[PDB]
C-alpha cells in the first residue's frame, strides 16, 4: 500500500508571465485589466455634460445671438464642444487669455447671467447691432454708439452685493476707417477705461482696415475679468467701448473637463467617463485612456495584466 | 521551481483532483482514489485572495490629467506638461507591470512550497514505516486500509 501527495491540474488555457519565465501555464488567474467602454458620452456621478453643438464656451459666454438656447443658465459634470459649434465671436476680433477663460469657465459646474449696467443708465445709442451676428449682437455687451450726433462721457457703475465672483465681458471696437470711427463715436480720439479695486485698464483705438472677416474690415477686441464680491467695476468711456451688459455667476466644481469630439451621447450614468466611452469596474485598471474621469480605475497603457491565483498548471499526459 | 515540488519531483498534477490544490491519493486492497487536503488548501485561498484584495486596493487610485489648451506662444508650457503626463503614465504602468510579474513568480513558488511543506508533514508523521519512491509517493511497510489512510491523511498517524 502507499499514499502519494500531489496537486491540481486542470483544462484552464489561462497563462501569467513572471521576470524569469512567460507564458507559465496556471490553473486559476485574475484579469486585473479592464478594456471595455459602452463608447458613448454620459452622465457621471456629477451629472449630465453640457454638451455644446452649435456654439463654442466663448460663444456661450460672451452670448453670441446664435446661443440664446444657453442664456437661462446650466450645470454640468464636464462639457462637450462638437467639432460643428462654430458660433463662437461673431463680430471679427479675439478673445484676451481664450485659454483661461475656457478653463476656469469649465472648471466650474454652473452659470446664471446676471445684469450689470441696465439699457437705462447710458446716455447713448445701445442696440448697435451688426449683419456678422445674425444682424443682432451679443447679449453679454451692448455697443454704444451715438444718439443725435452727441456722444457725452459715459460713466457708469456696478457693485458686486451677490456675495459671488461675477465673472463680465467687454470690448474695444476699431473702425476700419476715420469716418465711420467720427460716425459712431462723434471723436477719433477716445479713452475707455474699465476699472475696479483692483485692474485698471485704459484703451485707445486705432482706426485702419484689418483683412476681411465675416466680410468686414473693422474689429472688436474682446476682454473679460472677475468682478469678486463686494468690489465695484466703473467703465468709462467717450467711445469705441463695448459695455458690459450681462455677466455670469459661477458656482461649484465639475470635473473640470473639455471634450472636443462628435462621440454620441446617451441616456446612461456610468462611474468613469473619457473621451472614447464610458464604463463601470471594480478592476484596479483599464487602458481606455489616460484622460478618463470620474470614479475611476488606474489607467495602465497595455493589453492585459493578468495576475496568478492558481498553482503551474502541469498536464501529466 | 524554487521548492522543487510542483513540476519537480512530483512530475505532473492531477486531472482527479478537483476539490483544491492539494491532496493525498492512496492505494490500498480496497482500492485507489484521491481527495484534496482542506487545511492546506484553504489556507493557501486565504493567503492569494488576501493578496488579490491588497493589490486591487493599492493599486486602484485613479491620476487625472486634464488636456488643457495652450496657446501660440506657450510651446514650452506645452512641452513641460507633456513630460509630466508621459513620466506620471510610464511610471505607473511600469509599477503596475513589475507588481505583477514579481508576485506572479511568488505565487506560484507559494504554491510550490505549500506541497513542499505538506509532503515533508506526512514523510515526518510515516517515519521508518514508509520509503520514498522519489516521485511523492510513499510506499507503506505495513498495510494500510482506508481507516489507516486517513490517520495519515489528519495527521493522527501512530508510530511518527
Ligand atoms: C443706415 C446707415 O447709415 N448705415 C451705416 C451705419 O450706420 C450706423 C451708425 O449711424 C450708428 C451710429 O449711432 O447707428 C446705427 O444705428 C443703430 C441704431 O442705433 C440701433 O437702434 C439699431 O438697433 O441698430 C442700428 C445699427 O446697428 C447705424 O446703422 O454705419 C456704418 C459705419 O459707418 C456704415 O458703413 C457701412 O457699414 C456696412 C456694415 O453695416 C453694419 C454691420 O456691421 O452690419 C450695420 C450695423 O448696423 C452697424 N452697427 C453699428 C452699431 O453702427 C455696423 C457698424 O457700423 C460697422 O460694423 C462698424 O465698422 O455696420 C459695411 O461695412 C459697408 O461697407 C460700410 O460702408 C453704414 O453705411
Ligand atoms: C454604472 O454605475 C452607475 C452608478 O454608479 C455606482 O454603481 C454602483 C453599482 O455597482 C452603485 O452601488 C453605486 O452606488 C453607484 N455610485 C454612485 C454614483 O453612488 C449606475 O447608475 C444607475 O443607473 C440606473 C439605471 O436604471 C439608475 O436607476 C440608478 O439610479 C443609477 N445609480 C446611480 C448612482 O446613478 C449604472 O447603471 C452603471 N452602468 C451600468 C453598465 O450598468
Ligand atoms: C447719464 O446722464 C445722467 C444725467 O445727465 C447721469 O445721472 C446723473 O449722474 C450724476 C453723476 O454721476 C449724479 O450726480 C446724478 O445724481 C445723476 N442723476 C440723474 C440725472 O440720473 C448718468 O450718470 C449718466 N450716465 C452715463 C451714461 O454716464
Ligand atoms: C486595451 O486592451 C485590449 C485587450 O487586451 C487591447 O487589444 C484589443 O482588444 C480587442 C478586444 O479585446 C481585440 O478585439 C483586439 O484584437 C485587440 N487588439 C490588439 C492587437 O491588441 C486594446 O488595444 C487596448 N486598448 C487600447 C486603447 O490600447
Ligand atoms: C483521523 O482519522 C481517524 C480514523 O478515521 C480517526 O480515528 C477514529 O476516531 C473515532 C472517533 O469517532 C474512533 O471511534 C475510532 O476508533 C478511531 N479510529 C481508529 C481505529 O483510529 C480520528 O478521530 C481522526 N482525527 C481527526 C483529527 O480527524
Ligand atoms: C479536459 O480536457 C481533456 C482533453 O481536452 C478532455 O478529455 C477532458 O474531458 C477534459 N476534462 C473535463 C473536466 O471536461
Amino acid at each position: 500500500d502507499k499514499i502519494c501527495i500531489g496537486y491540481q491540474s486542470t483544462n484552464s488555457t489561462e497563462t501569467v508571465d513572471t521576470l524569469t519565465e512567460t507564458n507559465v501555464p496556471v490553473t486559476h488567474a485574475k484579469e486585473l485589466l479592464h478594456t471595455s467602454h459602452n463608447g458613448m458620452l454620459c452622465a457621471t456621478n456629477l451629472g449630465h455634460p453640457l454638451i455644446l453643438d452649435t456654439c463654442t464656451i466663448e460663444g456661450l459666454i460672451y452670448g453670441n445671438p446664435s446661443c440664446d438656447l444657453l442664456l437661462g443658465g446650466r450645470e454640468w459634470s464636464y462639457i462637450v464642444e462638437r467639432p460643428s459649434a462654430v458660433n463662437g465671436m461673431c463680430y471679427p476680433g479675439n478673445v484676451e487669455n481664450l485659454e483661461e477663460l475656457r478653463s476656469l469657465f469649465s472648471s466650474a459646474s454652473s452659470y446664471q447671467r446676471i445684469q450689470i449696467f441696465p439699457d437705462t443708465i447710458w446716455n447713448v445709442s445701445y442696440s448697435g447691432t451688426s449683419s456678422a451676428c445674425s444682424d443682432s449682437f451679443y447679449r453679454s455687451m451692448r455697443w454704444l454708439t451715438q444718439k443725435n450726433n452727441a456722444y457725452p462721457i459715459q460713466d457708469a457703475q456696478y457693485t458686486n452685493n451677490r456675495g459671488k465672483s461675477i465673472l463680465f465681458m467687454w470690448g474695444i471696437n476699431h473702425p476700419p476707417t476715420d469716418t465711420v470711427q467720427t460716425n459712431l463715436y462723434t471723436r477719433t480720439d477716445t479713452t475707455t477705461s474699465v476699472t475696479t479695486e483692483d485692474i485698471n485698464r485704459t484703451f485707445k483705438p486705432v482706426i485702419g482696415p484689418r483683412p476681411l472677416v465675416n466680410g468686414l474690415h473693422g474689429r472688436i477686441d474682446y476682454y473679460w475679468s472677475v468682478l469678486k464680491p463686494g468690489q465695484t467695476l466703473r467703465v468709462r468711456s467717450n467711445g469705441n467701448l463695448i459695455a458690459p451688459w450681462y455677466g455670469h455667476i459661477l458656482s461649484g466644481e465639475s470635473h473640470g473637463r473639455i471634450l472636443k469630439t462628435d462621440l454620441n451621447s446617451g441616456n446612461c450614468v456610468v462611474q468613469c467617463q473619457t473621451e472614447r466611452g464610458g464604463l463601470n469596474t471594480t478592476l484596479p485598471f483599464h487602458n481606455v485612456s489616460k484622460y478618463a474621469f470620474g470614479n475611476c480605475p488606474k489607467y495602465v497603457g497595455v493589453k492585459s495584466l493578468k495576475l496568478a491565483v492558481g498553482l503551474r498548471n502541469v498536464p501529466a499526459r | 521551481g524554487l521548492f522543487g515540488a510542483i513540476a519537480g519531483f512530483i512530475e505532473g498534477g492531477w486531472p482527479g483532483l478537483v476539490a483544491g490544490w492539494y491532496g493525498f491519493q492512496h492505494s490500498n486492497d480496497q482500492g485507489v482514489g484521491m481527495a484534496a487536503d482542506s487545511d492546506s488548501t484553504q489556507k493557501a485561498i486565504d493567503k492569494i485572495t488576501s493578496k488579490v484584495n491588497n493589490i486591487v486596493d493599492k493599486m486602484n487610485k485613479q491620476y487625472g490629467i486634464i488636456d488643457h489648451e495652450f496657446s501660440e506662444i506657450e510651446t514650452r508650457l506645452n512641452m513641460i506638461n507633456n513630460k509630466i503626463d508621459d513620466q506620471i503614465q510610464d511610471i505607473w504602468t511600469y509599477n503596475a507591470e513589475l507588481l505583477v510579474l514579481l508576485e506572479n513568480q511568488k505565487t506560484l513558488d507559494e504554491h510550490d512550497a505549500n506541497v513542499n511543506n505538506l509532503y515533508n508533514k506526512v514523510k515526518r508523521a510515516l517515519g521508518s514505516n514508509a520509503m520514498e519512491d522519489g516521485k511523492g509517493c510513499f510506499e507503506l511497510y505495513h498495510k494500510c486500509d482506508d481507516q489507516c489512510m486517513e490517520t495519515i491523511r489528519n495527521g493522527t498517524y501512530n508510530r511518527r
